Parts: structure tokens; sequence; C-alpha cells
């Protein structure tokens, strides 16, 4: 899991 | 939607840059950069909650952060140098702010220039904090691939949202024709100054190891899936004149 990923999907 | 961007405005971020050390383009160049990763973290965060953003599938979200990064960093780099310093200097945190100097340093001058120009407009425009969240928003929908994103429509009625938005701000005539005139077409303008800017950005990003330009694990997902599609021509940036 990317980070864009992590911070859109919190 | 204008007092909900007001509210979400990400706070300043500081470089942590020691004023007595080597301004070297490698030390100059490399602050930027992890102060870059700190912003982005913060702008994702407001991209996030944005009113309508949060209703496009994640990766139509990812695609238009990659697409966009670069221009709304410019463009909030431009806004603090306006707010901070009148234009005068290229403010990139409270700790580090560029006079000619340092842009001879850092081994971008002719980018810090370009910059700059944007942070001359706002002087002359004498820009609002309002107009500015609505700008920002615009500067993320501003280049989507070349095919189109996976929620296309959904996107442009967003898209439309925000221009009807600027133009309901600007009515607050004549001067706010002329204003919404202006304010489009210095959004169109980051188009080109962004296109410089990046192919300095994919080239030190290339050439990282020979150069010594450190890159935040932030910066090195965006760029590594955004210049190859910069680069094939993949991207296709939105105007509002020409
Ligand atoms: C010319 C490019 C464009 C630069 C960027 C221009 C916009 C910007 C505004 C900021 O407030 C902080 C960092 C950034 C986001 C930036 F200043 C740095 O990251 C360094 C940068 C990528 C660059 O100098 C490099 O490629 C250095 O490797």
């Amino acid at each position: 899991k990317s980070l864009l990923q992590q911070l859109l999907t919190e | 939607p204008v007092m909900v961007l007001e509210n979400i405005e990400p706070e300043i971020v500081y470089a942590g840059y020691d004023s007595s050390k080597p301004d070297t383009a490698e030390n100059l160049l490399s602050t930027l950069n992890r102060l870059a990763g700190k912003q982005m973290i913060q702008v994702v965060k407001w991209a996030k909650v944005l009113p309508g953003f949060k209703n496009l599938p994640l990766e139509d979200q990812i695609t238009l952060i990659q697409y966009s990064w670069m221009s709304l960093s410019s463009f909030a780099l431009s806004w603090r140098s306006y707010k901070h310093t009148n234009s005068q200097f290229l403010y990139f945190a409270p700790d580090l702010v560029f006079n000619e100097e340092k842009m001879h340093q850092s081994a971008m001058y002719e980018l810090c220039q370009g910059m700059h120009q944007i942070s001359l407009q706002f002087v002359r425009l004498q820009l609002t904090f309002e107009e500015y969240t609505i700008m920002k928003v615009l500067l993320l929908l501003s280049t989507i691939p070349k095919d189109g994103l996976k929620s296309q429509a959904a996107f442009e009625e967003m898209r439309t949202n925000y221009i009807k938005e600027l133009r309901k701000m600007v009515t607050k005539s004549g001067q706010s024709w002329q204003r919404f005139y202006q304010l489009t077409k210095l959004l169109d303008s980051m188009h080109d100054l962004v296109s410089d800017l990046l192919e300095f950005c994919f080239y030190t990003f290339r050439e990282s190891h020979a150069l010594k330009v450190e890159f935040p694990a932030m910066l090195v997902e965006i760029i590594s899936d955004q210049l190859p599609k910069v680069e094939s021509g993949n991207a296709k940036p939105l105007y509002f004149h020409r």
C-alpha cells in the first residue's frame, strides 16, 4: 500500500 | 465550499534549514525535496476532505494528485511569497527564504525566476485568500490522462462546479468580468511553468545518485508513477483559454 493510498484511505 | 476551504487550509511547514550551513545545490535541492515531502502529506490530507473530490474513485484521486503536485506546490510557494514578503523573495518555508543569491546557488535560477513571476502576478492582482483556495482546487483538477479518468463525468461535474464557484467569488462588474478573465489566464500560465519545473525535476530524480539530490519516500512514489506518464505524452493539460 503506497503512501498516497494510505493518506487517502485513513 | 469557500468556508470549508478556509478551515481545511494546511498550516505552514518548516524546512528545518540551518542558515549557517554551506549553500551548495545538493544541500539546497535536498532540503527543498524533504520539505516537499512534508508539505505533500498536508496537501493529500487537504485533498481527501475537499467537497466533490471525496466522490472520485481512489485511482482518479491518485492520478490527479500525481499530475498536479508540482502545480499545487509552486502556487502555494507564490502564495506564501506574496503573504509574507510582498513577493520580494521566494518563501519556501519560514526558515528557508530565497533571495537572488540562493537562487543562483540552487542551480535552478531561471526556474526560480519563473516561480517568482507568479508571485509578482499575485501582488499585481492583490489576490485574496478565498480566490487562492478555489484556484488551488482548479489546479488539482488541471491535468487528466489522454484517455480520461475512470469517472470522467463525475470529474467534469466537480470541475465545472469549481469554475462556477470562482465566477461567484469574483462577483463580490466589469471589474468582476476582467477578474475572472485574469484569474483563469493565471491558471493556464501554470501549465508552461510546471512543464519546465518537471523537466528539471525528472532529470534530478534520474540523476539523484550522481547529483546527491535526496528525495523523500513521498516524492519517490509520486515521481516514479508520474514521470513515465508525462514523458510518454499521457498527460492532458486542461486550459481556460487558447
Ligand atoms: C526544479 C524542481 C522544482 C522544485 C520544487 C518547486 C515547487 C516547490 C515548492 C515548495 O515549497 C517546496 C518544494 C517544491 C516542491 C520544490 F521547490 C522542490 O521539491 C525542489 C524541486 C522539485 C526542484 O528544484 C528539483 O527537482 C530538485 O530536485
